[PDB]
């Protein structure tokens, strides 16, 4: 089916988990999980394998799949 | 902490303001 789900881990090693479609423009995802922290989104950084995840990256772009990870530093 | 798992959401004429 279509929703992949992708591992969001924190500086603190916690975990929120996010599914999106292949499609989904990954700011929707990086504003939500700042809201979940009470934090500006734009204080954070999202990585992939260590690359900047941009607001208009999809994770067909980024080659995602299934419980792959992004992991959020502080900007 | 338990499971976390948040669905992002897909990105008028009944309008008043």
């Amino acid at each position: 089916g279509e929703y992949i789900k992708l591992k969001v881990i924190g500086q603190d090693s916690s975990e929120i988990h996010f599914k999106v479609k292949m499609t989904t423009h990954l700011k929707k995802l990086k504003e939500s999980y700042a809201q979940r922290q009470g934090v500006p989104m734009n204080s954070l950084r999202f990585l992939f394998e260590g690359q900047r995840i941009a607001d208009n990256h999809t994770p067909k772009e980024l080659g995602m799949e299934e419980e792959d990870v992004i992991e959020v530093y502080q900007e | 902490a338990e499971e976390r798992v948040v669905v992002i959401s897909s990105s008028n004429s009944s309008s008043r303001y």
